[PDB]
DNA sequence: ACAGGATGTATATATCTGACACGTGCCTGGAGACTAGGGAGTAATCCCCTTGGCGGTTAAAACGCGGGGGACAGCGCGTACGTGCGTTTAAGCGGTGCTAGAGCTGTCTACGACCAATTGAGCGGCCTCGGCACCGGGATTCTCCAG
DNA sequence: CTGGAGAATCCCGGTGCCGAGGCCGCTCAATTGGTCGTAGACAGCTCTAGCACCGCTTAAACGCACGTACGCGCTGTCCCCCGCGTTTTAACCGCCAAGGGGATTACTCCCTAGTCTCCAGGCACGTGTCAGATATATACATCCTGT
């Protein structure tokens, strides 16, 4: 099975809510596909450093290990998984 | 008589409610899809465990939460309340990513 | 066999219960926790190793760990940390 | 002879609660150096254990004032970023499931004519 | 019916050299000052997107902006 | 009408590598000021007569600013 | 009559683009030097310094304050401005992350 | 030496925001910028020191400079 | 007594760069407690890749600055007109390298 | 007293630079700005590898290391070209 | 929108001048050749645990609507900053001179690796009870309209 | 400028639940006690360059005059986003179920550390010489005033 256009997964009211945690009191109608935008970058790099980690493992599941060293290797070190 | 709150109270609730929480504020099966559609463009046949979705959504929502909040500083600098995509933009460009 | 993995629980549960005698922690804490003195203990080794390659040791002393500390944490708690560590050295010496 | 001590931990002779030991072993093992000095663990370990106790001593305090005896991830970022100089040592770093320090701008904040 | 012939041959003789080696596809509106050759415009900013700094037939080492677009018409 | 586009499309391609000014010979010069291209002779035979000016946008150049190219 | 005046703005743009042109250093030596020397005595005193290591130290920073003249002019323009005021400045450091 | 920070003068600072691109600078960009340049060799320079003193070297070398910078993410080249 | 007289690795790979020094360099540096034999050979490889790179695109800036010795505003130059040797650099500063020539639109004069 | 020994990559800069430039020079402080950065990429490299073999609990660093390197660190199409030049050095080094 | 006057900038030649490219002598760091032993590649197994489906349901998303409050264009002003000019300051360049400390070298000794025996710390599994989530209701507090 | 009505939130308390922490068993890695090698501390010497002062020149900093353009406050207007009710929908939980591959073990082999000798690749030094600033002399691209 493939997947197609999941990025429309992360929703208006879920990007309000993270606009809210980051206390943001108005949001603008153009933020969410911005929103969506960035994340896909984010992702898009993070899970190309994870895949590449899980390659050289020659593994075939990515791990919460090769998240990690995903997210350490981008000054984005993560606590609590490992 | 039906009642209202005038608009930005209800956000500035929002927001007092969701800097006390901490709980997930996406939902886990969008992103989990959006997370596998992404590895199978670079990857095909890939599986995740949980914990590595997780921690994923972990970091994805801490980006996008820090990512707002310099956003939100650039829309005050502006001397606006509203965040723009100029806003994103410039405080993505700012922090190095374009 | 079966899987064997090491982490600073104890240890840590074991500083707590020195901090803070009737408070405890729970499993997602702890791992933070264990995250957190792995991200250290990598940090101030790496500086440690840095130095002792820049200024050609081939060992990794108490200098060099006190040099990474000094680099490494911030003002107030890096003089705390090296006070610390030179409190613990000087008690290992003896004994 | 065989009269020899039973057993005495590094980390007792230095008087520190964190395994002198294991930070030695993980120190050979780490590829840091040729070599690793007899005091290097030890004033390493101390130092962990030092930072150790003053993040948890924070979470304890961040936790005693919301009626909970057991530390949550939620009381460590609190006590990190309440606290600036371990907020600036961990500045680069997110922890999970621990949210977000609670602050609004003030201009955001409602006129109240 | 013989000069119709000729004609559509000469025309593909035209599309010959009017298109892009490296492309075949659609027509030339670049030269690279180095090999004096003349290319289309996107498809040698691909090959410096490509890392290949070379022209496609003579393989002249060109710069980033050793191509610039040609006004044929 | 199929010929009839025949000779359109011969006035248009034909126009376009021929020179702008005189209009009998293909083109094989350029200016990399104006970013424009003529032929070779019409720009060697209005060098010589000492103006330096495109003659359709007006791009003063030098002697190693225009050279030959190979259009095909 | 009538001495030549350039309008406000267009000496600037001229020295924006001499000084992206080139390349020296935009601060006077000796009293970059002397402000190292300042700072360092508060960390050991009796220190001497290579000659070398001032220039890197004045590469770095004349690195460091392009950098962030250039986040300063971002946050100008961002605010409709084209002046640069120290809340440009503040703004561009705590979103880089000093602040 | 006392108050050197007055020595990156306001022409100095100018043609700094020149470089960086900045057509029209405020009067009280200078002090603001005087001080985070100040925060910023205290920062740079107190690392290169306590790379100095691990050496048991009393003269900084560029190289110090340059691994204090690298410990910043600032890395440098042309000094080793 | 009969032996082969020399060939360094660098020869053998057809690379410039040295791969016995490379070798050197990482059992040196304390990276693992072995080191393959194709590893500095792969290493030495990508690094004289990358110095080819960024050194033609910075005698490409030094002919289109009508100069043939490559100084270090050519090699910034170089770095930041490519966008992805800009980002493998992004963190780096040149020493006596300039900045890349912008100005932002707004500034521009109004030609009024 | 004697005179040390420095070790450089500044003949092997411009041996690449002889065969991709046959005609152009380098200063002095180009060769610095060259040597600092393929030192810098060398550590860089070399750091990830020791990484990636410390994550997998091997004692060594081999090719793959490096591939794997490559592929994360250097970004685009730097990191496949490089592959690539590496593949082919390595198949041109294990034939001979 | 268009002269033109002036200002600044881009090309075309002599001329020194250190810096750069090439030639030499070492010498020590890589290359050849060979051993040996451990790291890892491969085959096999097994048992987590990941993926996939089905069903309830229900919380959350999507939709549409009213309106109000913030975004933005425009205007006015006044003051802060740019530009130029005369004045003063100290940066820069060179030259000398002194010596402090970088850098190197020879001793040797006292730490760190290595190794055999071992044993007590530390981890996996079990189990229990209590900290905490939740339900539910009252009291408190915040917001907003309408006086 | 508050009264009061409506709605969100805090607090108090009973109850169940699931995981935090204590305990037990085991096992393997940290400890102890030696030997042996060599890394570095330690004194001594050399000599490189860091520091300090001096004087002249002139580039640059500085203080001021004056204008202007733009930063900012105010006004209008207007339209886009927020609050909210309703409908849909698919997230989520529970349960089931298969099998994929992560993880572990065992065996073997080949690949790399280690050694010894050897030689030539590269570094330190020296020296010719030539892009290259550095000037002038000449020909265009803007800037600004003016109509
Ligand atoms: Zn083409
Ligand atoms: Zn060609
Ligand atoms: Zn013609
Ligand atoms: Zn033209």
């Amino acid at each position: 099975k493939v997947l197609r256009d999941n990025i429309q997964g992360i929703t208006k009211p879920a990007i309000r809510r993270l606009a809210r945690r980051g206390g943001v009191k108005r949001i603008s109608g153009l933020i969410y596909e911005e929103t969506r935008g960035v994340l896909k970058v984010f992702l898009e790099n993070v899970i190309r450093d994870a895949v590449t980690y899980t390659e050289h493992a020659k593994r075939k599941t990515v791990t919460a290990m090769d998240v990690v060293y995903a997210l350490k290797r981008q000054g984005r070190t993560l606590y609590g998984f490992g | 008589k039906p009642h209202r709150y005038r608009p930005g109270t209800v956000a500035l609730r929002e927001i007092r409610r969701y800097q006390k929480s901490t709980e997930l504020l996406i939902r886990k099966l969008p992103f989990q899809r959006l997370v596998r559609e992404i590895a199978q463009d670079f990857k095909t046949d890939l599986r995740f465990q949980s914990s590595a979705v997780m921690a994923l959504q972990e970091a994805c929502e801490a980006y996008l939460v820090g990512l707002f909040e310099d956003t939100n500083l650039c829309a005050i600098h502006a001397k606006r309340v509203t965040i723009m995509p100029k806003d994103i933009q410039l405080a993505r460009r700012i922090r190095g990513e374009r | 066999k079966r899987s064997r993995k090491e982490s600073y629980s104890i240890y840590v549960y074991k500083v707590l219960k020195q901090v803070h005698p009737d408070t405890g922690i729970s499993s997602k804490a702890m791992g933070i926790m264990n995250s957190f003195v792995n991200d250290i203990f990598e940090r101030i080794a790496g500086e440690a190793s840095r130095l002792a390659h820049y200024n050609k040791r081939s060992t990794i002393t108490s200098r060099e760990i006190q040099t990474a500390v000094r680099l490494l944490l911030p003002g107030e708690l890096a003089k705390h940390a090296v006070s610390e560590g030179t409190k613990a050295v000087t008690k290992y010496t003896s004994a | 002879g065989k009269a020899r001590a039973k057993a005495k931990t590094r980390s007792s002779r230095a008087g520190l609660q964190f395994p002198v030991g294991r930070v030695h072993r993980l120190l050979r093992k780490g590829n840091y150096a040729e070599r690793v000095g007899a005091g290097a663990p030890v004033y390493l370990a101390a130092v962990l254990e030092y930072l150790t106790a003053e993040i948890l001593e924070l979470a304890g305090n961040a936790a005693r004032d919301n009626k909970k005896t057991r530390i949550i991830p939620r009381h460590l970022q609190l006590a990190i970023r309440n606290d600036e100089e371990l907020n600036k040592l961990l500045g680069k770093v997110t922890i999970a499931q621990g949210g977000v320090l609670p602050n609004i701008q003030a201009v955001l904040l409602p006129k109240k004519t | 019916a013989d000069a119709d012939e000729i004609l559509q041959e000469e025309i593909k003789e035209y599309k010959a050299r009017l298109t892009c080696p490296c492309c075949n596809t659609r027509k030339k509106d670049a030269v690279l000052t180095k090999c004096f050759h003349v290319f289309c415009f996107e498809c040698v900013r691909g090959r410096y997107e490509a890392r290949q700094r070379k022209c496609p037939k003579c393989n002249a080492a060109f710069g980033a902006h050793d191509f610039h677009r040609i006004y044929i018409s």
